[PDB]
């Protein structure tokens, strides 16, 4: 997995490769690791994938209800207090490592948190396996003052970078950018590197090639009147 | 991680590098270690960043408390609430933690708290683990009564030592100066630090 | 040992064209041990379909848990669940067992009856789910159906091409796994008829 | 405990179970039998750790006798079977689980059909032909692979359950002192007091 | 504690035609989730009309070949230039792999080429030096995945003739070469999607009575 | 078997058109201290062959007297010592490598991993990598240890595959390894900013750099960064 | 793995399995389970692959050396126990190795010696070794006569491996059969287990657990 | 192995050995001789680890026929027992020590007396009226403690054998399929081909 | 143990305390850790005293026989034969050796063996348990071509602080001076270095 935010002028912009993987097995090609919280709170997760998607959701939920009691627009830091109080308590078991990222009436904001419960601030950041490979990029690239336009080209290298020279992390990139006074807006198969060539041969048996014992129709219908 | 604070002639100053690592990995290295658990005690953490955190996250919680019934909390009370959470907790915390404050009764006080939990009020303290490469200057170069910019220069120096030796501190070093006259953030960049 | 090859089995999944396909094989056994070859993994509540691999008094557990919640479900919401609804229950239910997870690979399969959309989706043992437009694998064998799957799988294939295409993966799936085989049974599922056929495959 | 068989033929259900009883060094007991009347016709057979099997049997045959006279009404082998995998599923995940393996033999009245559950300790249940728990089915399965057939006699069963005891009694390595041999039919439960 | 074995993944494949053999491997080389190299030769031209290829850790399997590379010299020094038919090169590498059979050679070692009759032969090797000649043999990482892939498309089986219901199988009729290197390709195509050790390129090494061709695909690099 | 004491972090190189590029930070770490700020760990021998080592530095400098005495032994009895029958790039690496995997199967690793960047007679670059294990691989880039991980992904956003090297000049090349350089510094808490460089040519021959500084860095965004969440 | 063979009238019955695992993953279906040792000898592979190919082999020039140097044909009992002798110095080592050394002589006449790499050399008239050994068992036990037909005797060896390939996860793939005679070994052929199983299943009457 | 005993009584030295040979899980025979003879009036029976047993019993054998080649004379049972005894108390601190357990039954031509001598694999000997290795003999040596005299016949010691058979095959786990009985006297080996 | 060697102007001091101990039992609080290895070379030893002991008599050994062959030896000879012992045993050693020796031609000259059996040439070094509070001191204090008597403060100042922090270090610091006029051993008390 490679996971990276980046801040820039007006916002933050968030974004991941599409690989889920079982050891050494790719166990989904096309992977959604971009998860909202609220409608404009995103977050990456890295880890375990259940620990990122449940927390994201339970926290999701809880700033939902917030939202409404307080009849005020969500904010990052109740976001980031709540996910890192859930994850503390629970001392790294529940195996989420993200990056925290959207816009609210306090302005735009980037975050990281780790399964322990610390929680850093940044301009840029990655995470997961290809951390390293996407840091890389950003230490390289990054400056002050990134357009809207510069910080998706630099998020999106990032993460290729993870797709190409990390194992754990390949096929697409998706993003998402959160700008201030906007709606978020999340880019779905942002970039699509890695389509698979056509084969060298079709594999469509001849009907009739499986031996069949018995056939039998399933009564998936309730039970009938009359 | 170097750390330090010093009690000087006007108050206190609270120093730290800016590097986090994970094992040989800089996780962070613009970490801000010097925080704040109210308008005038600051603390410096070390050890686990989960666990430090989630410690001056309370503290900050019970001195907000403390002052909205009593008024503003002594630097002592804010060291006890510290102690109370490290102590209570030593078997499932790694954290050692500086506080650092200013009153206008006490004027600028140091307590530093180690793994075990036990309380320490010094004139200055050093910790993490870029603080044993420099217990041999910061003995033979502090001086009580010093003046605001010869505590920065000892903390500097002290700091610029602690991050030549350790590889586990570097960065930039941050600082928070507490006084009467309010509360002032410094920072000091390797291209300073490094020539001294 | 691992709990998840004690028992042994494969389920696999796909769509095709206006239809999705769920297979599995029929072993049971203690390890080395044969035990049945009667053993279906799939399972169905109403019109949606439910394989579930790994340990075999989990499997049994689960769809008795299903069935409870899906007839449950039933009485209140006075229809049958859907296929995205369910998989989310599924996710739910394994999740909430997140420090004492149910030993499983469970694989769901259907057609949604209001949109007519083809669905399928896998989970790991504590409710990650895998939404897959082609193909889901699970089981001992998982390594050897993903093999299989990724070479013989092309989209769009109709009910009695998918059924080749699926019961092929299956079968050569399972002749390279020791606690797989046994038998096989395949569901071909279309909007409002199912057919389920079991296949002839070797028995050691 | 050791070796627990159990064959179902055309109209009844056959239990043998091994007689023998040791702790470590010696051999306590050599009538010991091993299994409980769960109902008129259902008989449940166990193995497994020492005290939880007795422990185990004796729960379950106390809350189907609660069932029977509750309701006065006799369950069926089925509705017995899941019961009993329920209470080892559950078992499982306890502090401490019954170590216990079960096989339950039962005439269904309703069906007029005899019926043969195996279920160990984990709550996995199977309904079989014929079934055994432990070593006893790697020694005898290949014999009743072979000679098994649906309508098999109670007599004829009988001889290809010696058969099995007999390759047992060969290549096993622990002494059993043979087995108490239990059928369950129609008429209910009986003892065959010579085998 | 110092562990002497590493695990540098690759995938490798041997199939046997009627007058020739295919010996096929990737050729990224990995530690971890790590790329060391996005071309890495892993099977090799031996001499005498052999290919060899010893997947799994790198240090060993380049010691082994290194090692065979020396005993077809040297069995032409002590026998007049004999020719080392790939029988007596099978025999020979058991004896080098269980030479070691205390501190084993960690690979899977798998060589190509043809018999004394002129057809197509595939020996596969375990890491102590047990063997077989095979007529299909996919090693390494993607194995598992590639295997039934095989058994299914070159050996036919679970393939029945339509009609027949089971009664009759698909006759197994000789592939030509160019059918090989097809399901070849179609084996680490698929392979590439589904392993994460598996990518970058395939080097394809043919034997034929004419001697060894070498053939070169992109594989992806994700 | 043992374990590193004093060590060197990564080593990192690529090919361009006309050679080779390594570069090694100067520092010997013992274990989070930073003990030694002065430690060459790039190793020319002869004018055509710069042997780039991390790992352990005990076992770096055993290394680099097989090497100096691979010199000497060369010239012995050898009147094209300094000519035809030089040592090769080639010749100096299967030696090493040979070293490295007959001390790994005894269970007595030279605890190293090593880089072998150099230009043979013909012009053709040479660049291939051993370690303690004796696994042996080349690549137009090649890094060790944190290099791995972080240079590599900029070194090969240069040079991709083999057809981008004769593409690659020698200043695009440097350039891409100091900004490397830079990276591992920000990076890796066992680096240091003092560096060695080593350009082997094969039209203008073996450069060797000492006491190059990682320069141009970013730092001053870090004045605006405050507290770890919630602090103003 | 299943290996059998047994002592009858008409000599010895050889079967084995044909299937080699690696944990739960099926290696091979057509590995050659006995060894040719000479044409004389047989020799079963149970336990280490390459420790019985290996050691076995060797037997063979061990075997060929004795008769060269003798100018007689070694006997069942000095062949084995060289294998056996060998293993032993081995022994606390590793080696794996549980065969049967099959062989018919004047002196002896048909011979069977169990060989094992703890240092057991037993000599017996059945003998079944692997993880599907009990199930085979059962079904030589219950039908083994002395004076079985060589016809049956290699359908009572077939049909064992059979049991145990159908019960145990780890046999299968194919049956191979050897019938040893005082004048040389004489194979009977590999037997597909999947084919075989249906065949014997119909004309038998036996698996009727199975659909078919 | 397993069961191995040894009874002196006045003319005869009278061993008894299991006959099972187990392989963890199976019992690959039943009528395996635990036994070699030494000299024509000196037996040796064995018990312990695999393949360790045959190796050195064969090569004790092979050493005293040897010596008795070399001297053409017999050694006497106290010489031979001596002469194991070093063997096993050298292998003890060998790098692989020899896992055998042995009972020495001989008839001193000399002397004309029967001797029983049992030696463990440390090298412990002692000279016995009767005795075991393993736990043969904390089950035999109550019965063997009650009946036994030192001025018995072969046929009382066959008795007194028996019954100490019957009772291992009562209390003992493992079945260890009968014994071998062979006596040892002024006229040499036999076996006792019916017990 | 807290032991230097310094280069200056007219040659090299080495320096030491004298506490060696088993646990917190101070076995020997008057250990001589500045050992002749020959007239002008001496070494610094800490680790092992077994090992440190061992190594130091062999090659007092090997460069006697060397002396009685090939005259007096370098510095930097005296160090490779030291190293050669250390880096060859290093899986049976716990040896870091600081080799200090004054030739004519090369003047003073330092050398440090730690633990793997690496040798560093050096203006100066610091070993021992003791080294570790020191690192900032030294560096900020060291200077090249310093005098006799500010070599000996720096290394007395410096060793005082090792002492102060280091419970492994202790006693009366030891030095050995070596220029071209001889051989000095100079003593000095707790009383003396504790109040400075
Ligand atoms: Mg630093
Ligand atoms: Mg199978
Ligand atoms: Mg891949
Ligand atoms: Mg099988």
């Amino acid at each position: 997995t490679t996971i990276v935010g980046v801040k820039f002028n007006n916002g933050v912009v968030i974004a991941a490769d599409t690989r889920s993987t079982q050891g050494p097995i790719v166990a989904d090609k096309n992977c959604a690791k971009l998860h909202r919280i609220s409608p404009k709170i995103w977050c990456a997760g890295a880890g375990t994938a259940a620990d990122t998607e449940a927390v994201t959701q339970l926290i999701g939920s809880n700033i939902e209800l917030h939202s409404l009691y307080t009849s005020r627009e969500p904010r990052v830091v109740s976001a980031l207090q709540m996910l890192k109080q859930h994850l503390f308590k629970y001392q790294g078991h529940i195996g989420a490592y993200l990056i925290v990222a959207g816009v609210d009436p306090t302005g735009s904001h980037l975050f990281s948190i780790d399964a322990h419960g610390s929680t850093d601030v940044g301009y840029y950041l990655s995470l997961g396996s290809g951390s390293l490979a996407a840091m890389a990029v950003l230490e390289s690239h990054w400056k002050q003052d990134l357009t809207k336009e510069e910080a998706i080209k630099l998020a999106s290298d990032a993460i290729q970078a993870g797709i190409w020279n990390d194992l754990g992390s390949g096929s697409n990139v998706d993003v998402c950018v959160m700008e201030i006074g906007k709606d978020a807006e999340y880019l779905r198969n942002y970039l699509t590197p890695n389509v698979r060539e056509e084969k060298q041969k079709s594999y469509k048996f001849p009907r009739g090639t499986t031996a069949v014992l018995k056939e039998s129709i399933v009564n998936i219908c309730d039970i009938q009147e009359e | 991680t170097s750390i330090m604070a010093v009690t000087f002639k006007d108050g206190v100053i609270l120093g730290a590098d800016s590097r986090t690592t994970t094992g040989a990995y800089i996780a962070n290295r613009v970490t801000d270690k010097l925080t704040r658990v109210h308008d005038k005690i600051w603390c410096c953490r070390s050890g686990s960043a989960a666990d430090t955190q989630a410690i001056a996250d309370i503290v900050q919680y019970h001195l907000e408390l403390y002052t909205s019934q009593y008024g503003t909390p002594s630097t002592e009370t804010a060291a006890s609430v510290f102690k109370e959470l490290c102590y209570e907790n030593k078997d499932n915390l790694t954290a050692g933690i500086i506080v650092a404050g200013y009153d206008d009764k006490n004027k600028g006080e140091v307590y530093t708290i180690p793994l075990g939990g036990s309380v320490h009020k010094l004139p200055y303290a050093i910790a993490g683990s870029g603080s044993t490469f420099i217990y041999g200057y910061c003995d033979k170069n502090f001086r009580e009564n010093m003046s605001k910019e010869e505590t920065v220069d000892f903390i500097k120096h002290s700091l610029s030592q602690a991050i030549k030796w350790d590889g586990s501190s570097g960065g930039v070093i941050r600082m928070v100066v507490l006084t009467a006259a309010g509360v002032e953030r410094l920072i000091f960049y390797p291209d300073e630090y490094e020539q001294l | 040992s691992d709990p998840s090859s004690i028992n042994g089995g494969i389920v696999v999944a796909m769509t095709g064209k206006d239809c999705v396909a769920i297979a599995c094989d029929l072993r049971l056994g203690s390890q080395s041990l044969g035990v049945s070859n009667k053993f279906e993994k799939i399972f169905h509540y109403g019109h949606v379909f439910l394989g579930i691999t790994g340990l075999a008094t989990d499997v049994t557990t689960l769809n008795e848990m299903f069935r409870y919640k899906t007839n449950l479900y039933k009485l209140k919401e006075e229809r049958a669940i859907e296929p995205e609804t369910f998989t989310q229950l599924v996710s739910s239910s394994l999740y909430e067992r997140r420090f004492g997870p149910y030993f499983v690979g469970p694989v769901v399969a259907g057609i949604n009856s209001k949109s007519g959309k083809p669905f399928i989706a896998g989970f790991d043992l504590i409710g990650c789910i895998d939404e897959a437009k082609d193909f889901i694998v699970s089981g001992t064998a998982s390594d050897q159906l993903f093999g299989m799957c990724e070479s013989l799988y092309e989209p769009n294939l109709e009910p009695e091409d998918l059924f080749e295409t699926i019961s092929q993966a299956l079968l050569n799936a399972a002749d390279r796994d020791a606690l797989s085989g046994w038998g096989a049974v395949v569901y071909i599922i279309k909007k409002d008829e199912v057919v389920k056929r079991y296949l002839k495959m070797r028995q050691d | 405990m050791d070796i627990i068989l159990g064959i179902r033929v055309q109209d009844s259900v056959i239990l043998a179970s091994s007689k023998a009883v040791t702790r470590g060094i010696s051999v306590l007991k050599d009538s010991d039998d091993k299994t409980r009347q769960l109902s008129p016709h259902t008989l449940m057979s166990f193995a497994g750790e020492a005290g939880d099997t007795v422990q185990f049997a004796e729960y379950i045959q106390a809350n189907i006798q609660l069932y029977s006279i509750r309701e006065d009404y006799e369950l069926s082998p089925q509705a017995v079977s899941s019961f009993v995998r329920q209470e080892l599923a559950k078992s499982i995940r306890s502090r401490r689980p019954y170590q216990v393996n079960v096989l339950i033999g039962g005439y269904d009245k309703k069906k007029n059909k005899p019926e043969l559950y195996q279920i160990d300790y984990l709550g996995t249940k199977v309904e079989l032909p014929y079934g055994a728990h432990g070593y006893s089915g790697f020694y005898t399965f290949s014999l009743l692979d072979h000679h098994y057939r649906p309508d098999m006699t109670t007599e004829e069963g009988l001889d290809l359950l010696k058969l099995c005891v007999q390759e047992l009694e060969k290549r096993m390595p622990m002494d059993f002192k043979g087995v108490i041999v239990k059928i369950v039919d129609k008429d209910g439960i009986r003892q065959v007091d010579d085998f | 504690q110092f562990n002497p074995y590493g695990d540098n993944g690759g995938t490798i494949l041997g199939i046997a035609g009627e007058d020739f053999a295919v010996l096929a491997g990737d050729t990224r080389n990995i530690t971890d989730y790590s790329i060391n190299s996005r071309y890495e030769p892993k099977v090799f031209d031996c001499g005498d009309n052999i290919v060899m290829s010893a997947n799994g850790f790198a240090a060993d399997g380049d010691a082994l070949v290194k090692r065979f590379k020396n005993s077809v010299k040297w069995y032409h020094f002590d026998h007049n230039d004999k020719k080392l038919s790939i029988n007596s090169a099978a025999r020979n590498i058991q004896h080098l792999l269980y030479g070691k059979r205390f501190f084993p050679y960690y690979v899977h070692t798998i060589i190509a080429g043809l018999d004394e009759d002129g057809k197509g032969a595939v020996y596969s090797f375990d890491p102590v030096g047990s063997y077989e000649r095979e007529q299909c043999r996919a090693g390494g990482a993607a194995a598992s995945l590639i295997m039934p892939f095989l058994d299914n498309q070159v050996n036919f089986k679970n393939q029945y003739e339509p009609g027949t219901n089971g009664k009759v199988k698909k006759p197994l009729k000789y592939l030509s070469v160019e059918e090989v290197i097809k399901l070849v390709r179609d084996s680490f195509t698929s392979a590439t999607e589904r392993h994460i050790q598996v990518g970058d390129g395939l080097e394809i090494l043919i034997v034929t009575k004419d001697g060894v061709r070498k053939e070169f695909y992109e594989l992806k690099r994700d | 078997t043992q374990q590193p004491i004093v060590t060197g972090t990564s080593v990192i190189s690529m090919k361009y058109d006309n050679g080779v590029i390594i570069a090694a930070d100067n520092l010997g770490s013992y274990g989070s201290l930073l003990r030694f700020n002065g430690v060459e760990r790039l190793i020319p021998v002869g004018d055509n062959t710069v042997v780039g080592i991390s790992g352990d530095i005990s076992d770096m400098q055993h290394i680099e007297r097989l090497l100096k005495d691979l010199v000497t032994e060369n010239a012995y009895d050898n009147p094209l010592a300094d000519a035809e029958e030089a040592l090769e790039p080639s010749y100096i690496f299967e030696y090493l490598a040979t070293v490295m995997y007959q001390r790994r199967s005894k269970m007595n690793p030279l605890w190293n991993a090593i880089i072998v960047a150099g230009v043979q007679s013909n012009g053709d670059q040479f660049l291939r990598y051993v370690n303690l294990l004796g696994v042996t691989y080349s690549s137009p880039t090649l890094a060790t240890g944190f290099g791995a991980h972080m240079a590599n992904p900029l070194l090969r956003k240069v040079v991709d595959r083999e057809s981008d090297i004769p593409k690659t000049t020698v200043q695009v090349a440097e350039e891409a390894i100091v900004n490397a350089m830079r990276v591992l510094y920000y990076r890796d808490a066992r680096s240091s900013r003092n560096f060695s460089l080593a350009i082997i040519d094969k039209n203008t021959g073996l450069t060797f750099k000492k006491n190059l500084q990682v320069e141009n860095m970013k730092w001053d965004f870090a004045k605006d960064i405050k507290g770890y969440g919630t602090q103003k | 793995t299943t290996t059998l063979a047994f002592r009858f009238q008409g000599g010895i019955i050889v079967a084995v399995d044909s299937r080699a695992t690696a944990g739960n993953w099926v290696a091979s279906q057509t590995v050659k389970k006995v060894i040719e040792i000479n044409p004389f000898l047989l020799g079963t592979m149970a336990g280490g692959a390459a420790d019985c190919q290996f050691w076995e082999t060797w037997l063979g020039s061990q075997c060929r050396l004795h008769e060269l140097r003798e100018k007689e044909r070694i006997s069942v009992a000095a062949a084995s126990k060289i294998l056996s002798n060998l293993v032993y110095q081995y022994k606390g080592a590793g080696l794996s190795m549980g065969t049967m050394i099959c062989g018919y002589t004047r002196k002896e006449g048909p011979t069977i010696y169990y060989v094992d790499s703890d240092g057991t050399r037993l000599k017996g008239d059945i003998f079944c070794v692997g993880s599907g050994q009990t199930f085979a068992y059962g079904v030589l036990d219950s039908n083994y006569k002395w004076d079985l037909s060589v016809e049956d005797a290699l359908y009572l060896g077939k049909r064992s491996i059979l049991a145990a390939a159908h019960r145990d996860a780890y046999s299968g793939g194919s049956v191979n059969l050897y019938h040893v005679t005082e004048d040389g070994w004489i194979y009977h052929g590999n037997h597909d287990v999947g084919e075989l199983f249906w065949k014997v299943k119909e004309e038998e009457g036996s698996f009727n657990n199975v659909i078919g």
